[PDB]
C-alpha cells in the first residue's frame, strides 16, 4: 500500500506574528508568588511564524507547533533524519483509542497519511519495519486551539503540550497560558527534520483545510512570575528592548 | 570550659560565649518510587522448550526493573559466574541494556562458555569475547530434555572451515568439504553433514546429561541507562529530625505535614535561595514540610571568679523543650532570647548588670 | 614445578586499616545461606596461593 498522487500538495505558506505564545514549565519545581530569571531554549516574542493552509521541515534545536483544530484532523508525527531504514525514526499516531509511539526504521512512503475508510481502519504510511526498538500506548492527546512544544535534549526527548477553548476567527489570540510538560522519553535519536501527518477520506481524498503553525526555538533568558498557586502568569524576554 | 576559652585561671565579671550546639540525626529514611514493571524472566528461565547450540536464542531487554537477588539466591543453579563484575553488586549498577542467550548444552561443554576457551561449541557454536562482561548460569535439564528413546530434537556443528566471531550465529547447513573433491550437495568420500544430533537420555551419567545455559551480557551504549535493580525503601517517620533521601534528594532536618498545594506534575518545592521547602513523598503522593532542626550557640553568665564559683546557662533562640548534669539544674526559665537555667526571675526591677537581652538581664545576689 | 609458598587474601568482609594485619583463616560466606564453617556453595577459602 504505497501509490504516489497527481494533485501537487502545495499550500501558501504565509508569514505571522508570533505574539507572546509558547511559554513552559522549564523544571518539576514549585515556587510561590516569586520572580524567576531563567535562561533556556524559548520562542522569542513577537517572532515570525509560519502558517500552512506535507513539505519536509527542519526540525533545529526544536519545533512549536499550533493547530487552530476543528474536527481533530491531524494525527501524527514523523521524525529523523534520513526518513527511511539507514537510521533511527520516530512515529507518533493518535487513534481513537490511543497515542502511539515507534522508535524503528520504517521505510515511509512518498506520500504517507493515516487513512479512513467510510468502524475506521485504515493504516498505509510507511511499508516495511524491523530492528524495532522503543514502545509506548498512552490516552489520546485529542474548535480548540492545540499548542505543542517538541524538544531533544541530552538523549531526552520532551514533549509539552496544552489545549486552549478559542473563539477568534484567523489569527493567534493576544493572550498568555502557560504549557505544562506532557511526556518524556529516553530514547536516543538524531532528530533533524520532522513531517506532519493528515488525515485524509478514503471512499477520492478530501483533506485540504489543514492550517497550522510552525516555529522555531532560539536560546535566551526569560523572567517568569509564579503566582500563590505556583502558576505562571506573566513572563518578560529580557533582549528585546531597553525597557525589558 | 569558661576558662579553657578564655585562657586564663581568673574570669572577671560578666557574660561569655563558649561553644555550640545542635540537635543530633536520630535515624535514616529512604522513600522510592512504588516499584513496578519487572523484567521479564520468568519466561526465559522457565520457557518451555530451549532452542539449539548451534541456533541459540537471544533475547533482549530494555526499560524494566530486574531483581538478580532472587537469581543469586535460587539453589537450582548448579554454575553462576560472573566474570565482569561481581554478582553482589548487580543491584548497585546498572546499564542500559541486556542480551540474554539461552541455549542446551553437555555437562561437560560448560566450561568452554568463558572468555579464552577453546572447543567445539567454543569455536564453531558459540563465540565469546576476552574482555566479555555479564554472567553465565547454568542448571541440570535431566529430567525434562532427556528422552528414553533419545533426544535428537538438539543439534550443533562440528565441521566449519573457519571459526566464528564473538556473538555470531551460523545456521547454514552447507556440506562441509572437508577434501579437495567437490560435492553437489551430497555426502560421499570427504563431504559430510556439519550438524549433528545430540543422544541426550536419562540413563546417560554426569557430563552426559542435557544442561540448561543462559548467558547475559549487558552493554554500555551511550543511550541512559534503564535496567537494573529495585531501589530499597522504608516507612517514614514525622516530628524528629532526622535525615532523608526522598528520591535522590537528600537532607537534614524534621518532616511536618503541610497545607501547600502542588501541580499534579511537581516533585519538590522551594522559596528562594535555592532552599528546600517542601516535598512528595513517591509511594503516597502527600505533601510534606521541612524545618531545620534548632541550634544555637551557648553563654555562661558569672559574677566574677574572685566573688563566687556558680554559673547561670543561656542557650539562645532554643525552645526550652529539647536542652539536652545541666538538664534540670535550677528552675528553668524561658526567655525571648532562649532558655536560661541556673538563676531564678523575679519579680522586682532593678539596674541592669550583665546584660542578656530582649529586656532583661541578671545580677549576683544565687 | 611452582612456589605455592606465597598466599595472598581475596574476600574479605571489610577493607585494611592503615598498616593493619590480619592472619585468621575463617571460611567466607559469599551467600545469604551461613555456611557454619563448613565450605560449600557461598563458602570459599579466602586464601589462594
Ligand atoms: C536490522 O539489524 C540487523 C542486525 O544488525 C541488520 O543486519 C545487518 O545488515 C547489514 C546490511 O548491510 C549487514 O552488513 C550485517 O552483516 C547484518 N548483521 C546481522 C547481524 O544480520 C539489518 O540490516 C537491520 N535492518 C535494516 C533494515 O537495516
Ligand atoms: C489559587 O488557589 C486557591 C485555592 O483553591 C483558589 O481559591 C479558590 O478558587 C475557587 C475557584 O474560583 C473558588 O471556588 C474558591 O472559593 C477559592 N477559595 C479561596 C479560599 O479563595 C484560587 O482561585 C486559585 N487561583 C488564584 C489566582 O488565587
Ligand atoms: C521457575 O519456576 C519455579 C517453580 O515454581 C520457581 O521456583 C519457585 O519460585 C517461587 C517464587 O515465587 C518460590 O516461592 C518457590 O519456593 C520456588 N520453588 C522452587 C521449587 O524453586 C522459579 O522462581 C521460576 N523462575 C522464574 C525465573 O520464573
Ligand atoms: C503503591 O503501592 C501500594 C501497595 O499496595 C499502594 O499504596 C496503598 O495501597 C493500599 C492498599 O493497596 C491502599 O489502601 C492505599 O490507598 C494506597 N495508598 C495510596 C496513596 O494510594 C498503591 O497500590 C500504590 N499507591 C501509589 C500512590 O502509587
Ligand atoms: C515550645 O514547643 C512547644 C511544643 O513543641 C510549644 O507548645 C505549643 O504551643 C502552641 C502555641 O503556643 C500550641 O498551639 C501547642 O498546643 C503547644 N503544644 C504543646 C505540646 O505544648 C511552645 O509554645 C514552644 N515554646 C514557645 C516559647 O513557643
Ligand atoms: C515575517 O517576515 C516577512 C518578511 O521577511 C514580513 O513581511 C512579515 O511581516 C513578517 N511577519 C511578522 C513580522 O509577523
Ligand atoms: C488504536 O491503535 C492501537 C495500537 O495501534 C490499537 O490497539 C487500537 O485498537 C486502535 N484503535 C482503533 C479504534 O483502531
Ligand atoms: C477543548 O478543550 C477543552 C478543555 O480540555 C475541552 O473540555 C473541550 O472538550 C475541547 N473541545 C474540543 C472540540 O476539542
Ligand atoms: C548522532 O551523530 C553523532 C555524530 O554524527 C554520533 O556520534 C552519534 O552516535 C549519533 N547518535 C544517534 C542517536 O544517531
Ligand atoms: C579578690 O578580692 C580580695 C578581697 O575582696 C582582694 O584582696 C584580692 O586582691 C582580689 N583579687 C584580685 C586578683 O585582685
Ligand atoms: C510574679 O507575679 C506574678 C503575678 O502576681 C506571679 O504569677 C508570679 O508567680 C510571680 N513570680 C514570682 C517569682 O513570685
Amino acid at each position: 500500500q504505497c501509490v504516489n498522487f497527481t494533485n501537487r500538495t502545495q499550500l501558501p505558506s504565509a508569514y505571522t506574528n508570533s505574539f507572546t505564545r509558547g511559554v513552559y514549565y522549564p523544571d518539576k519545581v514549585f515556587r510561590s508568588s516569586v520572580l524567576h530569571s531563567t535562561q533556556d531554549l524559548f520562542l522569542p516574542f513577537f517572532s515570525n511564524v509560519t502558517w500552512f493552509h506535507n513539505p519536509v521541515l527542519p526540525f533545529n534545536d526544536g519545533v512549536y507547533f499550533a493547530s487552530t483544530e476543528k474536527s481533530n484532523i491531524i494525527r501524527g508525527w514523523i521524525f529523523g533524519t534520513t526518513l527511511d531504514s539507514k537510521t533511527q525514526s520516530l512515529l507518533i499516531v493518535n487513534n481513537a483509542t490511543n497515542v502511539v509511539i515507534k522508535v524503528c526504521e520504517f521505510q515511509f512512503c512518498n506520500y504517507p497519511f493515516l487513512g479512513v475508510y467510510y468502524m475506521e481502519s485504515e493504516f498505509r504510511v510507511y511499508s516495511s519495519a524491523n530492528n524495532c526498538t522503543f514502545e509506548y500506548v498512552s490516552q489520546p492527546f485529542l474548535k480548540n486551539l492545540s499548542e505543542f512544544v517538541f524538544k531533544n535534549i541530552d538523549g531526552y526527548f520532551k514533549i509539552y503540550s496544552k489545549h486552549t477553548p478559542i473563539n477568534l476567527v484567523r489569527d493567534l489570540p493576544q493572550g498568555f497560558s502557560a504549557l505544562e510538560p506532557l511526556v518524556d522519553l529516553p530514547i536516543g535519536i538524531n532528530i533533524t527534520r520532522f513531517q506532519t501527518l493528515l488525515a485524509l477520506h478514503r471512499s477520492g481524498w478530501t483533506a485540504g483545510a489543514a492550517a497550522y503553525y510552525v516555529g522555531y526555538l532560539q536560546p535566551r533568558t526569560f523572567l517568569l512570575k509564579y503566582n500563590e498557586n505556583g502558576t505562571i502568569t506573566d513572563a518578560v524576554d529580557c533582549a528585546l528592548d531597553p525597557l525589558s | 570550659e569558661t576558662k579553657c576559652t578564655l585562657k586564663s585561671f581568673t574570669v572577671e565579671k560578666g557574660i561569655y560565649q563558649t561553644s555550640n550546639f545542635r540537635v543530633q540525626p536520630t535515624e535514616s529514611i529512604v522513600r522510592f518510587p512504588n516499584i513496578t514493571n519487572l523484567c521479564p524472566f520468568g519466561e526465559v528461565f522457565n520457557a518451555t522448550r530451549f532452542a539449539s547450540v548451534y541456533a541459540w536464542n537471544r533475547k533482549r531487554i530494555s526499560n524494566c526493573v530486574a531483581d538478580y537477588s532472587v537469581l543469586y539466591n535460587s539453589a537450582s543453579f548448579s554454575t553462576f559466574k560472573c566474570y565482569g563484575v561481581s554478582p553482589t553488586k548487580l543491584n548497585d549498577l546498572c546499564f542500559t541494556n541486556v542480551y540474554a542467550d539461552s541455549f542446551v548444552i553437555r555437562g561437560d561443554e560448560v566450561r568452554q562458555i568463558a572468555p579464552g576457551q577453546t572447543g567445539t561449541i567454543a569455536d564453531y557454536n558459540y563465540k565469546l569475547p576476552d574482555d566479555f562482561t555479564g554472567c553465565v548460569i547454568a542448571w541440570n535439564s535431566n529430567n525434562l530434555d532427556s528422552k528414553v528413546g533419545g533426544n535428537y530434537n538438539y543439534l550443533y556443528r562440528l565441521f566449519r572451515k573457519s571459526n566464528l566471531k564473538p556473538f555470531e550465529r551460523d545456521i547454514s547447513t552447507e556440506i562441509y568439504q572437508a577434501g579437495s573433491t567437490p560435492c553437489n550437495g551430497v555426502k560421499g568420500f570427504n563431504c559430510y553433514f556439519p550438524l549433528q544430533s545430540y543422544g541426550f537420555q536419562p540413563t546417560y551419567g554426569v557430563g552426559y546429561q542435557p544442561y540448561r545455559v543462559v548467558v547475559l551480557s549487558f552493554e554500555l551504549l551511550h543511550a541512559p541507562a534503564t535496567v537494573c535493580g529495585p531501589k530499597k525503601s522504608t516507612n517514614l517517620v514525622k516530628n524528629k529530625c532526622v535525615n532523608f533521601n526522598f528520591n535522590g534528594l537528600t537532607g537534614t532536618g524534621v518532616l511536618t505535614e503541610s497545607n501547600k498545594k502542588f501541580l499534579p506534575f511537581q516533585q519538590f518545592g522551594r522559596d528562594i535561595a535555592d532552599t528546600t521547602d517542601a516535598v512528595r513523598d513517591p509511594q503516597t503522593l502527600e505533601i510534606l514540610d521541612i524545618t531545620p532542626c534548632s541550634f544555637g550557640g551557648v553563654s555562661v553568665i558569672t559574677p566574677g571568679t574572685n566573688t563566687s564559683n556558680q554559673v547561670a546557662v543561656l542557650y539562645q533562640g532554643v525552645n526550652c523543650t529539647e536542652v539536652p548534669v545541666y538538664s534540670t539544674g535550677s528552675n528553668v526559665f524561658q526567655t525571648r532570647a532562649g532558655c536560661l537555667i541556673g538563676a531564678e526571675y523575679v519579680n522586682n526591677s532593678y539596674e541592669c548588670d550583665i546584660p542578656i537581652g530582649a529586656g532583661i538581664c541578671a545580677s549576683y545576689q544565687s
